[PDB]
């Protein structure tokens, strides 16, 4: 199934304030109306980065899984949030395909909407995320949102593939695309165009 | 008379220099961190990798002092190429990488960026930008068989790409996979090193990576930090970005994750300090072209100068705070001082009089040689008349004069011409 | 595909004129710009950045920043220059007269607000519809918008109570309402056209100006050629400052990165890379504010040309003075320009007459002395061209030359004898 | 210093004259200035990359004083323009536009030769002794409105 | 020979634009005025140079 991704997905590109001003980034985005794949679970490809969504009710969703193999065989990102915290491992073992070794790396840490991105660089995971309520029901909404980073993680693994840990949920594939990004007085992103979706916003 | 290379000056205003508010105090600050990195666990690590899977530390929250080894007499080489090694100390990175391999030491002059070799095209790649050190010493103390490095390859590897593939290459056709034959051949071989081998000698290889991103920085040079100044101009460095400017407290919205802001000509314009939370704006110290308003040399030495756009409450610690000479100071100290729109101006008279504009300062202003001194004043647009109007009176010129005006034009310039030739080449 | 304009086949026959009997007044406003903001910037501090090591590489190009510091500096001087010569062609400040007796003409929207800088309702438009510092730096222009102002009121009350004159001589006072005679006669149009006229030619003026408040006020779009002026400048210094963030082949655009993290040998290399970049970034940059430049004091040459011509007197140079016969203009001041408002006879509400270029009357011929023999169908009259006032034919309105038998077209009639 | 237009024909030109010479001296990052000292103290294979740093820079120079004599020319030809209007209205002529041909009104004028240019005196009446007067704009004699021709 | 005027604007369109594209064909002191020979004999650090 699916929906329209309308203009979500953007975020913030870099560790640096500025506002009032209009600046224009090249990097990995979500095509603007692009064909947001739609869930009511199974395993799929990551490709150069991921848009991942839910809608909050019931808190089934607790974590991510991500390699190429990832049940053992090579190393695999584990993901989870539980009780108190965010908890990753990196490891090459194995597990069952629902809830309940050479693990080089650990960290601790419908009424809403809870947006992820996904992608390597410089070290070679990174997160971003936002999370707000709702009132629209079965479709990801319109309307404006900035993803603000939630960490960097120097563990050099490789990914082409992924699987959610547990409803309704989202997946859409980032591009490389130029965008025109509206940072305001708080130095907040506000708006955006993607220069590639028409000659309008080309111009 | 220095500026206009001549010993006579004709009234006037004449640009001279550019006044700069010089810094009075120095400011270092970096993260506080007490632990010191782990490079003896690496230059003296029991065994190192093979140059075909070579061993990559990331290296991270600490000091270090590089000249330590820089100054370690062992490293036959220490040679670096986005950094002069003596530099590492001043400096601080956001991640450094230490990769460790051991090669026969006539092989050393591959591991450079853009390079030409088997070690180059099929074990380990620097990017033609790399930004970093390579370090090599003899260590015939690991004379042995281990060594592997990779004779063949079906193509080049990456900058910074691994191939821990032991196939048997296919390099036609055939295969013949798990046992080697005519076109099929195992890629990895090793070095047999003894003392009797001197470029077929055991060397021990570390080439260091330095990392510069836009987000908080990590490995530190041991460089102490100080104290903090407000309202000032002082020269500054926060983690190895640096400069000179006007520090202040500021309010700007920064998020949790950002750590300095810039403005819409992408210029640095605040910083967050690397020891506590608050946003410090930064302002440049006060600058502005120096003028002279000069009678001519023919009349008077008398002269004023004028600080275009600078503030009077800036310019008289110009005693220190600018290019000045003691003589030249009494214009920055004493006289008269006058605030314009145009600019802070010293060493002439404010006039509450007005006259025609003999010499032009700016904003209506003007300068002129008078009852003597030099004085300034608002120019006047000439005496006010109230043309005597009615419905119902005219005037009518009861007699005329003739006059002879002088108008002159240029209509040629001198008919130059050049031989580029000769000009460029003699 | 654009159409060049509605065709017409005018209505030509060898005896047939047409001739209008009404006009209108109409008030055109023509804009220029005069002077462009005034720049200077200091070399060595755009290209090296207050660093010594960077200074001293510089001087190894010999004159090129005192070159450069001499050409914006000319530029700089000639923009007050322009601005000067626009306005200044004045020698007093003519102060206007109390009581407002102007035959009923309203200037209040174009005289000063009295309760302000002193600028007129109109100014006031135009001055609300138009709209960093790496040794850049922006210089005011000499002459301050207040005394702009005043000349811009001094050419005004000049105009409004003494004609040409003030131009030519002393300002000699006169009444609008023999003024506007004078303008109408230098037209062609006989005096008694104005006052038989005087108070629909009043309300015409005075509507006009009004409508140009409603014109001004509705649309930014006349205002044009004066906010180009403002764009130009500021994308210029716009790409002057971010080419100090271009590479140019070095390691870095930040200055002190290089000087930080190299010892010198290597430092000087890269160094003179972003020299020879920043170098050329502002050669090229002044030489395109050399040519800006002499594209402004050509306009500043047209504006004092019509400041002179349309303002200080009369002009007969068809379109020079805005479209239509020209009676006079009014000056008012404008950011970084001049707005002239240009009052013009338009004539009107044509009809077809049969025509003659003489009259034969006791065998001789007969020609007008001014203007048009015309017949409405019956009776035979001579008009001045501009505007139909037949008149009976008589040999003080007339000429004679000769018998009949010469002229082409000539035809019999009474010529009346006072 | 009334002729300060002439005489800035002349200082323009030998500015750019003397700032074209002088560049000459300029060693733009080459060993010397001076041509003869690179082909005297150097092997071919070396001097190249002397020699085509002064080319560089002399070249540049060059293309300089060429591109602001361009400009500079074009503001000569304006006055030339001008000149020879000038000429053809207020000399061969009488011409009837406001301060074309000097303040006051134009009777004639009459040039002379100068270096670099040429010079108008422009001969122009100018009224100067008025007396206030009552004025009205018609007279009516008998019923009939008089106008003056 | 009346039209002179005219005949240069269409003479100096074209002299002009004619030396812009002769200007391709000089080396300014590299290898070679052919790209594809400085992408063809020379390795990437060499070949950003010239
Ligand atoms: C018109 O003005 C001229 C001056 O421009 C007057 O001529 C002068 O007359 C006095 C005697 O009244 C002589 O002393 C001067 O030498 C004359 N000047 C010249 C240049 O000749 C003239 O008198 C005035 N005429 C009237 C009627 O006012
Ligand atoms: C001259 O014209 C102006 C408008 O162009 C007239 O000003 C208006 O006057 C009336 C009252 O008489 C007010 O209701 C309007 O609000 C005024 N308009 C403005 C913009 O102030 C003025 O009355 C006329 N004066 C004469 C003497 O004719
Ligand atoms: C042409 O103009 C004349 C003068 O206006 C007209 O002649 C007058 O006509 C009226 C009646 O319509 C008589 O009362 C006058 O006595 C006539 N005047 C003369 C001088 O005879 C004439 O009617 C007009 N003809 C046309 C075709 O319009
Ligand atoms: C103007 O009137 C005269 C008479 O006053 C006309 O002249 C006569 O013309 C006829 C032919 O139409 C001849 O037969 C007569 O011999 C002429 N008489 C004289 C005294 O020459 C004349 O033709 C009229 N003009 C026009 C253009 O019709
Ligand atoms: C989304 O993809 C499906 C095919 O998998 C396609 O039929 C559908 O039209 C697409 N929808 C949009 C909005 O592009
Ligand atoms: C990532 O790993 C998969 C197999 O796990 C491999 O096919 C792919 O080529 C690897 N990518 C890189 C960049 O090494
Ligand atoms: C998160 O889940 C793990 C088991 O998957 C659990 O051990 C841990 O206690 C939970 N986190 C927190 C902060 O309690
Ligand atoms: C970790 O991986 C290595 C091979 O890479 C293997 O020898 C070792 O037994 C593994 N250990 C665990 C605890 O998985
Ligand atoms: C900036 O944020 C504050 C709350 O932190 C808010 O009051 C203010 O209105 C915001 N400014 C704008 C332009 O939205
Ligand atoms: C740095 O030292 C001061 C004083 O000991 C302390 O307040 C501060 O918290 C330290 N920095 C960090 C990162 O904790
Ligand atoms: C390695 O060990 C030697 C002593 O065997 C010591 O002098 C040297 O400083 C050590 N180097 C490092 C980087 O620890
Ligand atoms: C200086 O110049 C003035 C003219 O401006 C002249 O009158 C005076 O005699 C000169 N004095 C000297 C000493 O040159
Ligand atoms: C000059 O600086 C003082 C600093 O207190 C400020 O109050 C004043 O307004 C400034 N004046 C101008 C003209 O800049
Ligand atoms: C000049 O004007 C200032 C105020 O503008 C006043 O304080 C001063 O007393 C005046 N002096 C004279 C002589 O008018
Ligand atoms: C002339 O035109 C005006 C309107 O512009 C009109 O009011 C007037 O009546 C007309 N007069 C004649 C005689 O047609
Ligand atoms: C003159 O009259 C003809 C018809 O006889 C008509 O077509 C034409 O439009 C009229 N022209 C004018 C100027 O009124
Ligand atoms: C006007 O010209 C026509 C020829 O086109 C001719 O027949 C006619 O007689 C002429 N009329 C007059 C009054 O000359
Ligand atoms: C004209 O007469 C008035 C009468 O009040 C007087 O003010 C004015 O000065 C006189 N002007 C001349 C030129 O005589």
């Amino acid at each position: 199934a699916y929906t329209n991704s309308f203009t979500r997905g953007v975020y913030y590109p870099d560790k640096v304030f500025r506002s009032s001003v209009l600046h224009s980034t090249q990097d990995l985005f979500l095509p603007f109306f692009s064909n947001v794949t739609w869930f009511h679970n199974p395993v799929l490809p990551f490709n150069d980065g991921v848009y991942f969504a839910s809608t909050e009710k019931s808190n089934i969703i607790r974590g991510w899984i991500f390699g190429t193999t990832l049940d053992s065989k090579t190393q695999s990102l584990l993901i989870v949030n539980n009780a108190t915290n965010v908890v990753i491992k990196v490891c090459e073992f194995q597990f069952c395909n629902d809830p309940f070794n050479n693990c080089t790396f650990e960290y601790v840490s419908f009424k809403n909407l809870r947006e992820f991105v996904f992608k390597n660089i410089d070290g070679y995971f990174k997160i971003y995320s936002k999370h707000t309520p709702i009132n629209l029901v079965r479709d990801l909404p319109q309307g404006f949102s900035a993803l603000e980073p939630l960490v960097d993680l120097p563990i050099g693994i490789n990914i082409t593939r992924f699987q959610t840990l547990l409803a309704a949920y989202y997946v859409g594939y980032l591009q490389p695309r130029t965008f025109l990004l509206k940072y305001n007085e708080n130095g907040t992103i506000t708006d955006a165009v993607d220069c590639a979706l028409d000659p309008l916003s080309e111009t | 008379k220095c500026t206009l290379k001549s010993f006579t000056v004709e009234k006037g205003i004449y640009q001279t220099s550019n006044f700069r508010v010089q810094p009075t105090e120095s400011i270092v600050r970096f993260p506080n961190i007490t632990n010191l990195c782990p490079f003896g666990e690496v230059f003296n690590a029991t065994r190192f990798a093979s140059v075909y899977a070579w061993n990559r530390k990331r290296i991270s929250n600490c000091v270090a002092d590089y000249s330590v080894l820089y100054n370690s007499a062992s490293f036959s080489t220490f040679k670096c190429y986005g950094v002069s090694p003596t530099k590492l100390n001043d400096l601080c990175f956001t991640n450094v990488y230490a990769d460790s391999f051991v090669i026969r030491g006539d092989e050393v002059r591959q591991i450079a960026p853009g390079q030409t070799g088997k070690i180059a095209d099929y074990n380990y790649k620097l990017p033609d930008d790399f930004t970093g050190c390579v370090i090599a010493w003899n260590s015939n103390n690991l004379d042995n068989y281990n060594y592997r490095y990779r004779l063949f390859r079906k193509s080049n590897l990456k900058p910074f790409e691994r191939d821990i593939s032991t196939e048997i290459y296919q390099a036609g056709s055939k295969p013949c996979n798990g046992v080697e034959g005519f076109n099929c051949y195992f890629p990895l071989q090793s070095y047999g090193f003894q003392p009797t081998n001197v470029g077929y000698q055991p060397y021990r290889v570390v080439v260091l990576s330095f990392e510069l991103l836009h987000a908080p920085a990590t490995v530190c040079g041991p460089k102490k930090s100080t104290n903090l100044v407000k309202n000032k101009c002082v020269n500054f460095n926060f983690n190895g970005l640096t400069g000179t400017g006007v520090l202040t407290e500021s309010n700007k919205k920064f998020l949790p994750f950002q750590q300095f802001g810039r403005d819409i000509a992408d210029t640095t314009d605040a910083v967050r300090d690397p020891q506590t939370l608050e946003i410090l704006d930064i302002t440049p110290c006060s600058f502005g072209g120096v003028s002279v308003i000069t009678p001519g040399t023919n009349t008077s030495n008398q002269v004023a100068v004028l600080y275009q756009g600078v503030n009077c409450t800036e310019v008289p610690v110009a005693i220190h705070a600018d290019q000045l000479t003691p003589t030249w100071r009494v214009y920055s100290t004493g006289s008269n001082v006058f605030q314009t729109r145009a600019g802070c101006l010293i060493g002439a008279e404010h006039v509450n009089n007005s006259y025609e504009c003999d010499i032009p300062i700016g904003a209506g202003i003007c300068a002129s040689y008078q009852t003597q001194s030099i004085i300034a004043y608002t120019m006047s647009l000439g005496a006010e008349n109230s043309v005597a109007y009615s419905n119902n009176s005219i005037a009518i010129p009861t007699n005329f004069t003739i006059s002879v005006t002088t108008e002159i034009l240029p209509v040629s310039m001198t008919k130059t011409s050049v031989d580029c030739t000769m000009y460029i080449c003699g | 595909t654009m159409s060049l304009g509605a065709e017409n086949s005018v209505a030509y026959s060898n005896n047939s004129i047409a001739i209008p009997t009404n006009f209108t007044i109409s008030v055109t406003t023509e804009i220029l710009p005069v002077s462009m903001t005034k720049t200077s910037v200091d070399c060595t501090m755009y290209i090296c950045g207050d660093s010594t090591e960077c200074s001293n590489l510089l001087l190894q190009y010999g004159s090129f920043c005192t070159q450069l510091n001499r050409a914006l500096t000319g530029i700089a001087v000639e923009q007050d220059k322009n601005t000067q010569e626009v306005f200044a062609q004045v020698k007093q400040i003519y102060k206007t007269p109390p009581i407002k007796d102007f035959g009923g003409f309203n200037f209040s929207q174009i005289l000063p607000d009295p309760s302000k800088s002193k600028r007129s309702f109109i100014e006031d438009l135009l001055f609300n519809k138009v709209t960093k510092f790496n040794g850049l730096t922006v210089l005011p222009p000499l002459l301050t918008d207040e005394m702009i102002a005043q000349y811009t009121s001094a050419l005004l009350a000049g105009t409004i109570t003494s004609g040409w004159t003030f131009g030519a001589g002393a300002a000699l006072q006169i009444p609008f309402a023999m003024q506007m005679a004078y303008r109408f006669n230098g037209i062609g149009v006989t005096q008694n056209v104005l006052y038989e006229n005087q108070k629909l030619i009043a309300n015409q003026f005075n509507s006009a100006i009004g409508k140009i408040q409603d014109s001004l006020s509705s649309t930014a779009s006349a205002l044009g050629k004066l906010q180009n002026v403002v764009n130009q400048n500021a994308q210029a210094l716009n790409t002057l400052v971010k080419q100090l963030s271009s590479n140019f082949g070095a390691i870095s655009s930040v200055l002190n990165d290089i000087l930080s993290r190299l010892d010198k040998v290597e430092a000087e290399v890269q160094i003179d890379r972003l020299i020879t970049g920043r170098l050329q970034s502002l050669q090229t940059y002044v030489t395109q504010q050399l040519i800006r430049a002499a594209e402004i004091r050509a306009s500043a040459n047209l504006a004092a040309t019509k400041m002179s011509e349309c303002v200080l007197g009369q002009s007969k140079r068809v379109d020079f003075c805005g479209k239509g016969y020209h009676l006079m203009s009014f000056p008012q001041s404008a950011p970084h320009g001049v707005v002239f408002l240009h009052v013009t006879y338009v004539p009107a509400q044509e009809k077809n007459f049969t025509t003659a270029p003489a009259i034969c009357h006791d065998g001789k011929a007969h020609f007008p002395r001014e203007g048009v023999f015309v017949s409405n169908g019956t009776h035979w009259f001579v008009t001045q061209r501009n505007f139909y006032e037949p008149q009976i034919i008589t040999t003080d309105n007339t000429f004679v030359s000769g018998n009949c038998d010469v002229v082409i077209g000539i035809v019999n009639n009474t010529v009346y004898d006072p």
